[PDB]
């Protein structure tokens, strides 16, 4: 059944494109980085000062795809690190 | 309003554009500018880059004997669009924009055909996910070569975020039933086409009288929209019983119960019964629409039944599951236990019992036969329709069908063709118009014939309106051993009042039916909204016909040919359909204009509804 | 009805050493409660 | 509120809508 | 005189019939709307609503009478009966048969029932029907967490991994105090899982063996 | 609403019927002031269709026709000056023909519907608009020489009264309350002054025609107020609180009014004084009176015509012409008085 069962697709996350990630750079505060990426939709909110931008997609019956971002900040909203994961383990 | 005069205008005579104004009387309160709105699109749509309404004047009659209307109009030429150019914030759209935007050269100005560009410019963002794009049109008016070119100022914005899903409203359904028809996720861009669908599912169940939709902005934050539901759930279901005693009856009794939402948790169940002394039913019907997460749906049912002669029962469990968008698939088992005891003979009934191997002895009630079969049922649907219990429009397809397996004692298959189409007839949808048609046609396997219980059957308001139920066909041909209702029976089933071969007015059903017809669904514009609102009538014409395969014409040589497809039977008539806070009712009154021996009327029909 | 009086005590959770917990809304903040007057079929809820 | 029912041989019915 | 009809209500609202009662207060309503008892009668028409269930009265008479003397001495009795009134529209009959759970039903009566209480709790800290709102607030502060467990969990089902992150953060902000988010918890670990952020599921895993018995 | 009383009169004398002849269709109910008009023994009238006729004033017979109605929506009334006929229309263009051959001369475009009578001044040609552009024509060919325009409230159908002129000037007017001179040769407005105003205005009318007696121009407003002007400035010598829009006559230094409600009033010229009161044809709809043979002469939409004393109001005769009713004001020229019917019916009298 699991073949042709009709899922609808299914969106999550916010929405990156390597024209706006490649805009990022250390020294930018967060209002910058907001603003060019926007507000993200994911935070750790257990005291750690960083950002989640996570891009993911699945197509009905084609699979996962994911991109992500994580962007970690120090006390004073300053970047201090940028990861980038373009594919799930 | 004695008349409206027009001053000043060549292009185009009074009764031309009157045609289009709507105040043609007392106390038009202003309704005017309505007319006026529309004379300027009327011109603007035709190329008149110029046209302007400079003045308009009422005036009263002596004493209010009448009112004067005069609207002065000053013309000018016609314009053909010279092209378009497009720039601002566009978010490298520029192919979709190019095509949308490009014209065909010489076309005539029209007003209209910008408003449309802008209207798709900002369907297309908001597909996106700009939500609250600016657009921003305006002419050049060339009076050198009477051309107008066309600039649009254009601003996507930027891209927004769900940031929750909330509903209100919904005060008995459980919550989980109105997520599963979204389609927009949280945390997630919102695509605009993406909520419309959502809002439009909610109307397919058709447990609510109305959807309503919000995008609010979330005002923390720029870039974030809040979206609502609000739904006004109505009465879905009934629970119903009655009992009474009397001399020609004893004590008889029935109760049931049916709901397409039960205690709000999105099953559809029913249970229902009745006993007397002379027949025997129960049914008993659970179906889960959400199995899995996906939407595969299991159900089935049971039943039981006698008659004071035959007996069965009989139980069917089906699967089913979407494709797409608008196609499911479904499939199931069953089986159905047929006992029969006390037969009357007839020629079709004795044709099949020879078929399948019996030897009744000629007009011998004194018999029996029963077998117990195993059997695969099937189906195929499509439902694109806008609305759940008053379409306007989209269609619906049901193709069923069942097949024997080896080990059963009858081989046989049956096809039926349920469809329906609703098309608007009014801009607003005031009037509708219906079509509908049922086919269907089916026979035994391998030499063997359909049995008589499958039979197909009209008449009544579920085919064709104005005959009595299951009356439209051929009917039964009775034998003339013993019967002690000779003082109480049919005369040409009595050996002692006939002794030979001839028909009666029992019908026997056939192996194929055509059933059509065409509603045209007015306004009651005369009836209140209290009652206005759930009610909706139609004039139609019906027609259809019922035959008997396998028809041994030959030998039956003094009475009509059942196998004769042409003796089409048509009738006509006005409906009425009201969904009753209490239960839809229906009603219609038709008269027959094509009929043969047997077809007995029923020029006024009235039962419960709650089908389509 | 007394069925409400029935719900479980509230208590507050505690942090792990070395993390903290999210911040806290000031919203749904309850008094702390004396135990001054009665409760359910014991209350007289006619007008003064 | 929303019902139906009667007596009337003797005959009786009742019916209740959700 | 409004003397005897009075008299004749409060028997029948002591031990009588609602109907009668009803009747004579409809009575001194219009005979003597204003006379010393239309405040007594005001009030004895919203417990009366209260007593039949006509709740669209009572929330109508209620406000009337706050327009009418938002002052009144006992003003907070009236938000009591608010309070009260409020919490009824959440439960439907119906479903007292079955054993129905309601927690999947819309809240947002019951947000308003709290609100009006916890208005009525820290404007009268000394008020006779304190532990009785107190005992009700935290049913509506179960009956709250437990919504938004059961979206957490259909979105669970979904897959819609960032919609359950989000709920259950907010689930944690907003009512730290009842057991849903204890039950919740365990979905933030799976949603973390499920999208490679591990950072955050070893947090969820202290967060949980913290809390545990 | 109201009842039409039909007071019993002696038809004394008999009143002269010499001929009645058919001309058209008529009215109907797209109502103007589209009179007839006698000239030179020549009977003049035309077809709210677009019919145009020339018949013989002895005895009705036709002399001369044409047809417009390529329909023409005639209005305004017949105006018969010089050697032309003019003839308006609410199309919006002015028709001037011969008086010897009706042909059409010229016509032009006067932006906005005829809806008045239109007059003949030293070489020109005034038409009043629905508009309330006010315009003058040079007769020669019906080219505009100047223009004013006025402005007006949307309450009533209530055409600019013909312009009527003295000392070289017109005086003019429209649905505001106004009245201003307008200098011939120019188009140079002189003076306007305000006959009374109310708040009542909003729905009641103002103002359709000016009378000039004995160099002194009267005028009616529509809102109960009579007054007397000058002629040189925007100056009020007297005036009275009755009044109504009815076209009116003045002889023998006496004012003859038709009110509101029908009531036939006698008044002096040197303030508001009424001197009798003939209520006896109340919410009986009249046509305006002229005077003949020393009476005035009125009918209504029943059919008939009255014979009222001019001394005390007192009734000479009544007799019935038609019974489809009039609407348009009777014709006293050339010592006889014709009328015509509401329909297109024209009677000798």
């Amino acid at each position: 059944l699991e073949r042709v069962v009709y899922r609808p697709d299914i969106n999550q996350g916010n929405y990156l494109t390597a024209n706006d990630v490649s805009k990022i750079r250390v020294g930018m505060t967060q209002q910058q980085v907001a603003y060019a990426l926007g507000t993200p939709l994911m935070s750790d909110p257990f005291g750690t000062n960083t950002w989640f931008y996570v891009f993911r997609q699945q197509p009905g019956h084609e699979g996962v795809t994911q991109q992500t971002l994580t962007l970690t900040f120090n006390s004073s909203g300053v970047l201090t690190n940028i990861d980038n994961k373009p594919a799930l383990s | 309003i004695q008349q409206i005069n027009i001053v000043g205008n060549h292009a185009f005579t009074t009764d031309e554009l009157i045609s289009h104004f709507q105040l043609r009387r007392k106390y038009q309160k202003q309704k005017l500018a309505g007319d006026l709105e529309t004379l300027r699109s009327y011109y603007l749509d035709r190329g008149y880059a110029r046209f302007n309404i400079d003045s308009t004047q009422v005036s009263l009659t002596p004493d209010k004997k009448g009112i004067y209307v005069t609207v002065n109009i000053t013309e000018g030429d016609q314009y053909k669009l010279s092209g378009v150019e497009v720039s601002g914030n566009l978010a490298g759209h520029s192919a979709e924009i190019e095509q949308l935007t490009k014209i065909e050269p010489g076309e005539l100005y029209n007003g209209t055909k910008v408003t449309k560009m802008e209207d798709d410019i900002k369907k297309l963002l908001g597909r996106y996910g700009y939500a609250y794009p600016r657009v921003q049109s305006m002419p050049e008016i060339n009076d050198a070569d009477k051309t107008v070119k066309l600039r649009v100022n254009v601003d996507a914005g930027n891209r927004f975020y769900v940031r929750k899903i909330r509903f209100e409203g919904n005060d008995t359904s459980k919550d989980a039933v109105l997520r599963r028809e979204m389609r927009q996720m949280e945390g997630a861009w919102l695509g605009s086409d993406l909520v419309d669908q959502g809002k439009e599912r909610l109307n397919r169940l058709g447990f609510f009288e109305t959807v309503d939709t919000d995008t609010q902005r979330v005002p923390g934050s720029p870039d974030q929209v809040d979206v609502v539901y609000k739904v006004k759930e109505r009465n879905t279901g009934c629970f119903n019983f009655g009992i009474g005693y009397g001399t020609e009856s004893g004590v008889s009794f029935q109760a049931g119960v049916q709901q397409d939402n039960w205690l709000g948790t999105g099953y559809a169940v029913g249970i229902n019964g009745t006993k007397n002394d002379y027949q025997t039913y129960a049914e008993l019907s659970v179906t889960n629409p959400y199995f899995t997460v996906d939407g595969v749906s299991l159900g089935g049912r049971l039943f039981y039944n006698d008659f004071q002669t035959n007996k069965s029962y009989g139980t069917d469990v089906t699967l089913g599951f979407p494709i797409n968008e608008y196609n499911s698939l479904r499939a199931g088992l069953g089986y159905v236990h047929n006992s029969l005891s006390n037969m009357q003979p007839q020629v079709a009934m004795w044709r099949y019992l020879y078929s399948m191997g019996e030897h009744p002895s000629t007009s011998d009630q004194d018999n029996s036969f029963k077998t117990d079969d195993f059997t695969f049922n099937y189906g195929w649907t499509y439902n694109k329709l806008d609305r759940g219990y008053f379409p306007t429009d989209g269609s619906r397809v049901n193709l069923t069908g069942k097949v024997t397996i080896p080990g059963s004692d009858n081989e046989y298959y049956k096809v039926t063709l349920d469809t329906a189409t609703y098309v608007p007839i009014d801009d607003d949808h005031k009037w509708v118009v219906l079509g509908r048609t049922r086919w269907g046609y089916g026979d035994g396997l391998g030499g063997k014939e359909m049995p008589f219980y499958e039979n197909f059957y009209a008449g009544g308001s579920s085919t064709v309106r104005g005959f009595q139920s299951n009356t439209i066909g051929p009917k039964a041909v009775y034998f003339p051993q013993a019967s002690n209702y000779d003082p109480y029976d049919y005369e040409c089933a009595t050996q002692d009042g006939a002794k030979d071969l001839c028909k009666s007015d029992d019908a026997v059903g056939g192996n194929a039916m055509a059933v059509a017809s065409l509603e045209f669904i007015t306004p009651t514009p005369f009836i209140s909204d209290k009652y206005a609102n759930s009610v909706r009538t139609s004039f139609f014409w019906d027609m259809g016909t019922v035959w008997d395969t396998n028809w041994d014409s030959s030998q039956y040589s003094g009475y009509p040919d059942y196998s004769d497809p042409s003796n089409i039977r048509m009738s006509a008539g006005i409906a009425l359909q009201w969904m009753s806070p209490l239960g839809p009712l229906v009603f219609s009154y038709a008269q027959p204009f094509k009929k043969y021996d047997g077809d007995k009327a029923e020029q006024f029909q009235f039962n419960i509804g709650k089908t389509w | 009805d007394e069925a409400y009086l029935e719900a479980a005590p509230l208590a507050e959770l505690h942090a792990p050493a070395g993390m903290i917990l999210p911040v806290t809304s000031g919203d749904y903040a309850i008094p702390v409660t004396n135990g001054s007057g009665a409760v359910g079929k014991a209350l007289d809820i006619r007008p003064p | 509120d929303n019902v139906r029912f009667g007596l009337e041989a003797v005959n009786a019915n009742f019916r209740y809508c959700f | 005189p409004p003397n005897e009809i009075y008299a004749t209500a409060q028997q029948k609202l002591q031990d009588g019939n609602w109907r009668q009662a009803i009747t004579q207060l409809e009575a001194l309503d219009n005979r003597y709307p204003f006379g010393p008892y239309s405040q007594q009668v005001q009030l004895d028409l919203i417990y009366a609503y209260y007593k039949n269930a006509d709740l669209p009265l009572a929330q109508a008479a209620i406000d009337r009478f706050i327009r009418l003397n938002p002052t009144h001495p006992n003003i907070d009795y009236v938000m009591y009966m608010r309070g009260l009134t409020n919490m009824a529209l959440d439960d439907s009959a119906l479903q007292g048969f079955f054993g129905v759970d309601r927690s999947d039903r819309d809240p947002q009566h019951a947000r308003a029932a709290f609100s009006d209480f916890s208005k009525l709790v820290r404007g009268y800290p000394n008020s006779q029907y304190t532990t009785d709102a107190t005992k009700r607030l935290v049913f509506l502060k179960d009956r709250l967490a437990k919504y938004e467990y059961s979206v957490a969990e259909y979105y669970t089902e979904r897959g819609a991994w960032v919609a359950v992150v989000n709920r259950v953060e907010g689930m944690l902000r907003d009512y730290p105090d009842t057991q849903a988010t204890r039950d919740a918890l365990p979905l933030m670990e799976n949603a973390y899982r499920q999208m490679q952020m591990n950072a955050q599921a070893e947090k969820v895993a202290k967060i949980i063996a913290a809390n545990s018995s | 609403v109201k009842m039409s009383p039909l007071p019993t009169v002696e038809n004394q004398f008999t009143p002269t019927t010499a001929w009645s002849t058919s001309v058209g269709s008529g009215i109907g109910n797209f109502y103007s002031n589209l009179h007839p008009a006698l000239a030179d023994n020549v009977v003049y009238a035309a077809d709210r269709a677009g019919l145009v006729k020339a018949l013989n004033a002895d005895d009705g017979k036709e002399i001369w026709s044409v047809s417009l109605a390529e329909p023409a929506l005639l209005s305004g009334g017949v105006t018969v000056s010089g050697g032309h006929v003019y003839i308006g229309s609410e199309k919006a263009q002015v028709y001037a023909l011969n008086t010897s051959d009706g042909t059409v001369a010229w016509q032009t475009k006067v932006a906005g519907e005829a809806l008045s009578r239109p007059v003949v001044s030293d070489g020109l040609v005034l038409i009043h608009t629905s508009n309330g552009q006010l315009q003058a024509l040079n007769e020669a060919d019906g080219a505009v020489k100047w223009t004013v325009n006025l402005d007006m409230p949307s309450l009533s159908l209530r055409g600019e009264s013909a312009p009527t002129t003295a000392f070289g000037a017109a005086v003019v007017g429209g649905d505001n309350g106004r009245v201003s001179a307008v200098l011939m040769e120019q188009g140079q407005m002189i003076w306007q002054q305000r006959i009374s105003q109310a708040t009542g205005s909003t729905e009641i009318d103002r103002l359709s025609t000016p009378v000039v007696v004995n160099g002194v121009v009267f005028a009616l407003a529509y809102n109960g107020n009579l007054t007397a002007l000058d002629l040189r400035s925007g100056q009020i010598m007297w005036k009275r609180e009755l009044g109504s829009v009815n076209d009116f006559i003045v002889d023998g230094n006496r004012i003859y009014l038709v009110d509101q409600n029908d009531r036939v009033m006698a008044l002096t010229i040197d303030g508001g004084v009424t001197l009798w009161t003939q209520s006896d044809l109340l919410h009986r709809l009249l046509t305006s009176p002229v005077l003949y043979n020393g009476n005035l002469v009125v009918g209504d939409s029943e059919g008939y015509l009255h014979w009222i004393n001019v001394e005390d109001g007192r009734f000479v005769a009544q007799q019935k012409v038609d019974s489809s009713g009039f609407q348009t004001e009777p014709v006293a020229a050339d010592g006889k008085l014709l009328i015509q019917a509401k329909d297109g019916t024209v009677y000798s009298i």
